[PDB]
């Protein structure tokens, strides 16, 4: 955000899903991420060019990014690298990683049932990508032969040779984040080593692992297995650096390290005296690590705990909803231009208005732009301040530059000039959003007329009260204040309370008369009801339409 | 089609695709012994000809995949006698028009 | 392809305006008349650009024209002058 | 029949509590619930193990699953569900979304 | 080469336009951009022809903007220069290293060693010279050049050249 | 204040959907991105002012567009690569309904 | 990297690594510059090539066209060729286009057949020969005499034609040759 | 609810689809109109006695007790006999008949009161208060008038444009029902004896049926999805419960909305209703 780019400006038509080819992973990245530590070598408290470093984006407000030289609000950051010494399963994919094993010959790579048998040719001929999987699945985990020959298609008595060798295959069984296999006096039992599973799939056909529910281009099976794990950059685990002797790094940063040291010990384990049944006691610690920072929270295995006991957040559980990006960030915001009070109901509010408190009127702003018709008030209202109530806040040049009117020593001589935004307060009749949460209605949300007014509680037309579900037993109210003359005209043209009075949801209208209204409309309207003249004169004036005829 | 009493053999079973372009169709006589068409709820379903549906996907400018399907082994999809891909033209009477039409393709 | 759009004689949509294209009409001309675009009306002392702009929409002078999609991509494009505007 | 008798026991359930539901809305829920010839659950299992968009899918109940499953698979998203422009922050094709506006220079000299 | 292009570049315009002259404003706005751009795609965008005839289309107004996105089909000479393609051009500059000749838009640099043997440097003479037993080579004698490869800069193209091979060098 | 899921459904139900996009974006984390044309990740090196664009390992300084996001799903995105997963971002159909 | 031009060719390149070829006179010429065009009517056209001669005389009578059009708006032979079209720039151009004063002061000084009589007579002939668009723009452009120093400067050529038929042609093209 | 419905919304093709553009209903809630734009109305042919009907609906100018009197319009005297226009109201009548037959195969029970889009008695009311109708004086109406007024109406009652047989058969099924109502509102004796229309106020309430009802049509872009699943949602939020503190016990509100909506086949209280 923020700075002029040249780039053409487009929008998402499509989101493309893949996997990442390690190949692309270094490609793709800034640097090589050697040590554990952030920073302090040679003294200085300045990242270090192993983990953080500048090549990937700025801790500090530097205005450095060495790699775009752009400056924390711009940089998006970069991803950096780490070589694994040995390959590791995906956490999330080791379960289709199993029923890719169970589908073809751990030994040759050929998809153990051929279009020589019938029921894989149905099986084959499923166009879903996914329900293809399946069906080839169900039918291949019970073959237990990479067959050399089967009954041709003409006749099954002469048999003839479909290919692949004649290897006999393993019951797979999951034990952790390891995969154990069972050949045929007593069964053969050994661990199936990640390498070995990872060369199968290499030599997978394309044709069969695209008639699996894989993509050549974008998900090759040997994708699942990581060799080459991307580093993410600052941004997505933000170092909350208080004061200068201190810093604090993010779950993902110390997690990272933590791969990153169970990488070196296993490297330099397997490079000098490797005992060999040490090296795959370091290798399953960083299986576990690498498992372990994507998902934490795996089933019937040990959360791996921080110091403080405290689970440590998986990328996973940081998606995952109700607070997830997804539904937290994303489906939901906190949002700016928002107000909350306590509401309570007034009789000489009119149906589609709302009472604003002058405070939250003075907060809330509205951008309206220096045009000819507007020139004029909207010098007064800079004039008048931020402080009196119909004012302004702020004055935005050409430049994009915000002008403070609390400080600005010219706030006083501003000239306001063609294009420029002035951000004035919300005045009396400006549109905004109303809303009463939970929000189970179009009408739980509805447009109204501003009425700025003193006291500290935002008014409502008792008439609305319905629609809302509100009560005045303390109940608080939401108001959005939109910032487009198109955004204002969506509120007024499509969500205004009078146009939400005959609801669709029961074909009749959700709104009526209530309470003391109701309960005096019975009363005012009886045989036995009459009033002196008196009375009939100020409850006519009262009508503020009234044709002016006794 | 055969209309069997209890059971039709496995073995016979395999001799029902054995013999196409002729298609074969095997009914339990318990099955028929009321007609579901003729029930309150059960509206009329019209097989619709290579040319009828060619037309209908023409004039919603539709897909297949588009169209609200109907299992091929659904009641009514088993007495028109429904092959896959065949259209079915659903007429159901409406409480909101007088008279509504859906379509339904086999699966 | 440009077999997407469906041509002037045989179109289909509705030849009145939906609740939504006066809405986007209304606060697009009132957004661009915000931003200091010519108005093609006379402003019989007008100064609110959704004011200036339903002026606009009543004598039939905006120059918009709404591209009505179709579920399979194809379009019907509709001019503000020629929507009836009952609503 | 299966949609009807769905629909009834929906309606009755709203019915017996007093309240009207207009029949377009009842009628729509039993719909979804049937297009795809037979039952599908409002639950987890049911319409979000549709063929929609791998994102929008992933807004209700599976979230991290369904992504991963999106990179396995190699989905691509058309783009077209509310959630996905929601989460994109683009103006979704609902509404005031649903077509598009143009600036006809024809008439706009015609105006002037 | 030289060749004649159908390209088309799009223009995003502020509502303060949304006025007659708005076709004009546009077609001037893409001469303003694309006349004397250079790309490696296209090379040199030189002349946009049948300026009478731009297509400027329906412009798309942009939703929380108010601007309209048009795209402006143009069909204009490029001129777009190749390894292996012969030019015809004059001396530009001369020094020890070689000389530079203007093709076109377009400079191509003759090395001293992509040069024959016999033609040799004097630095010594006003402006300096390239002399050969026969002919003489300096600030604006015309010279028949091979690019022998291309570098594309930010609004250029730069090219290498000889006039080793037969049938090549002062013309 | 939160302008949470279900406020998001009563601006879908109203067809609001400029003031949704407001809502969500303007009005919260609205972020500008610049995407690779070819690999469509978030890859590219905007040095925006010496007006360079480049997309190492994909040797792109030609196909590049900026996009504007809410800053949490730039993140999203970033949280899915850090996952092994690729989102890639496309301006451009390649389908057709 | 800016809001630069696009094409009338579509681009298929899904992820799929940059994979492009060398540029040479094996005609191997950009995907850019392919044989089969499209133009902006959608249809097949065969790829557009112009020895200088062409090429000034369409800038000259483009920017010719586009003074009459800016007039329009308004209301409501050798060195004296060269002197000329510098007044047509200073009107019809932005000032700011080194690279077409460049253009026709190279054009002007360069171009073998001046008047569109010639021009037209001498695409009429090498229309025949049947070649690459970018071998008849290369035979207008460059001046030869021999068949070999025409074969040997456009290699392309060689096996195309005989040595004789080109020689008749590269005849004909300085029989064509304007006397500036 | 939500989740499952956000995507639906009618197209600018009447239809109703989701974000793979597949039909969920062919039409907007069976009859292609905006909900708010419906009113609980009478379908008066349904109910009561034949002769009843026949004495409400009939006009046989061929029969000295059974035509108009002159007292109800000005051709009443040289109406009768006029076997060419006997044709017209014999037609007329018959199709009242095969509507009331119609309308008993769909509301099976002879419920006459439903939501329908435009309200005829106002638009009658109204008329007569506009135009000050003097329940006294015969009217200014032709048999031809009547009869072929309304059936030019029925044709100008557009729900779905489309010049070919799919959408046009689509078309004359979307306004059955509402038709229905209309023929049964403005027969000719109703139209004659009971509304005391002049041809000024008779093609006023014509206009104003068309209009309004055209106006009563959804919009394409309406969110429709979400508003079904809300509308839907909000009143089970108001629902008490479970099913009194006591026929048969059947498991009812918030407890059997959730056994349904999960497509449960284990239920609380399963059951038949033989008859
Ligand atoms: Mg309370
Ligand atoms: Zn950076
Ligand atoms: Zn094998
Ligand atoms: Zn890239």
């Amino acid at each position: 955000g923020q700075q002029y780019s040249s780039a053409p400006l487009r929008t998402v038509k499509e989101v493309q899903f893949g996997l990442f080819s390690p190949e692309e992973v270094r490609a793709i990245s800034v640097a090589k991420i050697r040590f554990p530590e952030t920073m302090d070598e040679t003294q200085t408290r300045a990242k270090i060019g192993g983990l953080n470093d500048p090549r990937l984006g700025s801790i500090d407000r530097n205005l450095k990014c060495q790699t775009c030289q752009e400056g924390m609000n711009e940089c998006p950051g970069h991803f950096g690298h780490i070589d694994l010494a040995k390959p590791v399963f995906h956490v999330g994919f080791i379960a289709k990683i199993k029923k890719v094993c169970e589908c073809v010959c751990m030994h040759c790579g050929k998809l153990l049932l051929d279009e020589h048998n019938e029921l894989m040719r149905q099986a084959l001929a499923i166009k879903d990508s996914k329900k293809r999987f399946a069906a080839i699945w169900t039918l291949c985990k019970t073959k237990m032969v990479c067959e050399t020959d089967v009954p041709s298609e003409d006749d099954p008595t002469q048999l003839v040779s479909r290919g692949g060798c004649g290897n006999t295959q393993p019951t797979i069984r999951k034990d952790g984040l390891k995969l154990v296999g069972s050949w045929k006096d007593e069964p053969e039992l050994r661990v199936l080593s990640t390498e070995e599973i990872l060369n199968i799939f290499k030599h997978i056909s394309v044709k069969d692992f695209t008639s699996l529910g894989f993509n050549e281009v974008f998900s090759r099976p040997e994708w699942m297995i990581l060799t080459c794990l991307p580093v993410p950059p600052p941004p997505v685990r933000p170092s909350i650096s208080f004061n200068e002797s201190q810093r604090g790094e993010d779950d993902l940063t110390f997690k990272l390290a933590d791969i990153l040291k169970a990488n070196i010990s296993l490297e330099t384990l397997e490079h000098n005296g490797a005992p060999h049944h040490a090296i795959e006691e370091a290798e399953s610690l960083l299986q576990f690590h690498v498992a372990t920072y994507m998902d934490n929270d795996i089933a019937g295995q040990p959360q791996a705990l921080q110091k403080s006991g405290r689970p440590v957040k998986s990328i996973r559980a940081r998606l995952k909803g109700k607070e997830g990006r997804i539904r937290g960030n994303l489906m939901g915001k906190r949002v700016d231009f928002s107000a909350r009070t306590v509401i309570s109901g007034d009789p000489n509010l009119e149906l589609d208005q709302v009472g604003v408190p002058k405070s939250i009127a003075k907060t809330l702003t509205y951008p309206e732009v220096v045009t000819p018709y507007n020139i004029d008030r909207l010098t007064q209202l800079v004039r008048n301040g931020p402080n009196e109530h119909p004012g302004a806040k702020y004055v935005i040049r050409d430049s994009g530059d915000r002008i403070d009117l609390r400080y600005s020593k010219r706030a006083g001589d501003i000239q306001l000039q063609y294009g420029w935004k002035v951000e004035r307060h919300i005045m009396d009749n400006d549109p905004v959003l109303f809303n009463r949460q939970p929000s189970l209605h179009k009408m739980s949300m509805m447009a109204h007329r501003v009425k700025v007014i003193p006291y500290s509680t935002f008014r409502l037309n008792l008439s609305v009260t319905s629609p809302y579900n509100a009560d005045f037993d303390g109940d608080e109210m939401n108001l959005h204040v939109p910032q487009s003359e198109e955004t204002r005209a969506e509120l007024s043209q499509l969500c205004a309370v009078p146009l939400q009075i005959v609801s669709p949801q029961s074909n009749k209208p959700c709104m009526g008369i209530v309470q003391d209204t109701l309960c005096g409309i019975r009363k005012l309207t009886l045989r036995d009801t009459f009033i002196e003249l008196d009375q009939v004169l100020n409850m006519l004036y009262w009508v503020p339409d009234w044709d002016g005829v006794i | 089609i055969f209309v069997y009493q209890n059971n039709i053999t496995p073995s016979a079973m395999k001799l029902v695709p054995s013999i196409p372009p002729a298609t074969i169709e095997t009914f339990n006589e318990a099955a028929l012994v009321v007609n579901i068409t003729h029930h309150e709820l059960v509206p009329k379903h019209i097989r619709l000809s290579s040319d009828e549906k060619r037309e209908l996907l023409k004039r919603y400018r539709l897909k297949e995949s588009q169209l609200p399907r109907i299992q091929r082994a659904d009641p009514v999809a088993l007495y028109l006698g429904l092959k896959r891909g065949e259209v079915v033209k659903i007429i159901r009477k409406s409480e909101t028009s007088g008279r509504y039409a859906s379509y339904r393709i086999c699966m | 392809l440009k077999e997407k759009a469906i041509p002037k004689d045989q179109r289909a949509t509705t030849p009145y305006m939906t609740k939504y294209e006066r809405a986007r009409i209304l606060g697009t001309r009132a957004l661009q008349i915000s931003m200091n675009a010519p108005v093609f009306v006379d402003l019989e002392g007008e100064t609110d650009p959704l004011r200036i702009a339903m002026k606009e929409l009543a004598e039939k002078k905006i120059p918009l024209v709404i591209r009505r999609y179709l579920p399979d991509g194809s379009f019907e494009d509709w001019s503000v002058e020629e929507l009836i505007v009952d609503l | 029949a299966g949609r009807a008798a769905l629909y009834k026991e929906v309606y009755n359930v709203i019915a017996s509590d007093g309240s009207y539901v207009n029949y377009r809305h009842m009628a729509l829920l039993v719909d979804v619930m049937t297009t795809q010839g037979g039952l599908t659950s409002v639950t987890r299992h049911g319409f979000n193990r549709s063929n929609t968009g791998a994102l929008m899918r992933c807004s209700f109940e599976e979230t991290v699953e369904i992504l991963f499953e999106a990179g396995a698979s190699a989905e691509l998203d058309d783009c077209r569900g509310v959630s996905e422009n929601v989460i994109l922050g683009q103006m979704a094709p609902i509404g005031t979304g649903a077509f598009d506006v143009m600036i006809d220079e024809e008439s706009l000299v015609k105006y002037m | 080469m030289f060749f004649i292009k159908d390209l088309s570049l799009n223009i995003t315009l502020h509502p303060s336009f949304f006025g007659p002259r708005m076709k004009q404003y546009l077609k001037t706005k893409l001469l303003e951009e694309v006349e004397g751009s250079c790309t490696g795609k296209f090379g040199y965008i030189l002349c946009v022809l049948d300026y009478d005839n731009i297509d400027i289309q329906r412009g798309r107004i942009l939703p929380t903007d108010g601007s309209a996105e048009f795209n402006v089909k143009y069909r204009a000479v490029v001129f777009k220069p190749f390894k292996g393609e012969v030019v015809d051009g004059t001396v530009v500059s001369c020094s020890q290293h070689g000389f530079e000749v203007q093709v076109g838009p377009m400079k191509v640099f003759v090395t001293k060693h992509l040069m024959p043997q016999d033609l040799t440097f004097n630095a010594g003479s006003n402006p300096p010279s390239y002399q050969s037993s026969e002919d003489v080579i300096t600030i604006k004698s015309r010279i028949r050049v091979k690019i022998e490869g291309c570098i594309s800069q930010v609004s250029s193209i730069h090219a290498i050249g000889s006039i080793k091979e037969d049938y090549l060098g002062a013309i | 204040l939160r302008f949470g899921e279900m406020e998001r459904d009563c601006m879908i139900a109203h067809g609001a959907a400029s003031f949704l996009k407001e809502r969500l974006m303007e009005a919260s984390d609205a972020f500008r991105v610049h995407i690779c044309g070819i690999c469509g990740l978030m890859t590219v090196i905007a040095k925006l002012n010496h007006n360079q664009f480049e997309c190492k390992g994909c040797d792109n300084k030609i196909d590049i567009y900026q996009i504007h996001i809410p800053y949490a799903a730039k993140l999203l995105f970033q949280e899915l690569m850090a996952m092994n997963i690729t989102p890639r971002l496309y301006t451009d159909r390649s389908r057709d309904f | 990297m800016n809001v630069s031009t696009s094409t009338f060719q579509t681009r298929r390149r899904r992820l799929k690594k940059v994979e492009e070829e060398e540029n040479a006179a094996t005609l191997q010429l950009g995907q850019e510059f392919q044989l089969k065009q499209i133009n902006h009517q959608g249809e097949e056209e065969e790829l557009i090539a112009l020895n200088l001669s062409e090429a000034r005389l369409v800038i000259k009578e483009a920017l010719v066209e586009r003074r009459r059009a800016f007039k329009r708006s308004q209301k409501k032979t050798r060195e004296k060729e060269l002197e000329s079209i510098d007044v047509l720039l200073e009107q019809t151009t932005g000032g700011n286009n080194k690279d077409l004063k460049n253009t026709m002061q190279y054009l002007t000084n360069f171009s073998r057949f001046r008047d569109q009589e010639t021009v037209g007579a001498v695409i009429q002939l090498l229309k025949s020969t049947g070649l690459h668009p970018f071998e008849v723009a290369q035979l207008g452009s460059l001046a030869c005499d021999t068949a070999d120093e025409a074969k040997t400067l456009i290699p392309s050529l060689n096996n195309k034609i005989s040595d004789d038929e080109l020689e008749r042609i590269l005849k004909e093209l300085s029989n064509l040759e304007t006397l500036y | 609810l939500v989740k499952a419905l956000e995507d639906i919304m009618v197209h600018y093709d009447n239809t109703t689809r989701n974000s793979l553009g597949n039909v969920i209903q062919f039409i907007y809630g069976e009859d292609g109109m905006d909900a708010a734009h419906i009113e609980k109305q009478s379908l008066d042919t349904i109910g009561g006695s034949d002769a009843a009907f026949e004495k409400r609906y009939r006009v046989d100018l061929l029969n000295t007790d059974h035509t108009l009197d002159p007292s109800l319009l000005e051709s009443g005297s040289e109406i009768l006999g006029d076997l060419k226009l006997q044709v017209l109201l014999d037609e007329e009548y018959k199709q009242l008949v095969k509507d009331r037959k119609f309308l008993r195969e769909v509301f099976v029970d002879g419920e006459a009161n439903w939501p329908l889009p435009v309200n005829i008695r106002r638009i009658i009311q109204n008329a007569q208060q506009t135009f000050h109708i003097d329940h006294t004086k015969p009217s200014d109406l032709t048999i031809k008038d009547i009869v072929l007024g309304v059936k030019d109406l029925q044709e100008n009652l557009l729900v779905l444009r489309g010049k070919n047989e799919i959408i046009q058969n689509a078309q004359r099924d979307a306004v059955t029902l509402f038709c229905c109502l209309l023929r049964s509102r403005l027969a000719t004796r109703r139209v004659l004896q009971e509304y005391r229309l002049t041809k000024q106020a008779f093609d006023w309430v014509l206009s104003n049926i068309e209009a309004q009802f055209l106006r009563s049509v959804v919009h394409p872009g309406e969110m429709v999805g979400v508003l079904a699943a809300q509308s839907i949602g909000e009143p089970a939020t108001q629902m008490t419960l479970n099913t009194f503190h006591f026929s048969k016990k059947v498991t009812s509100g918030v407890p059997r909305l959730k056994e349904i909506l999960n497509v449960a086949k284990n239920m609380k209280t399963p059951s038949l209703t033989v008859y």
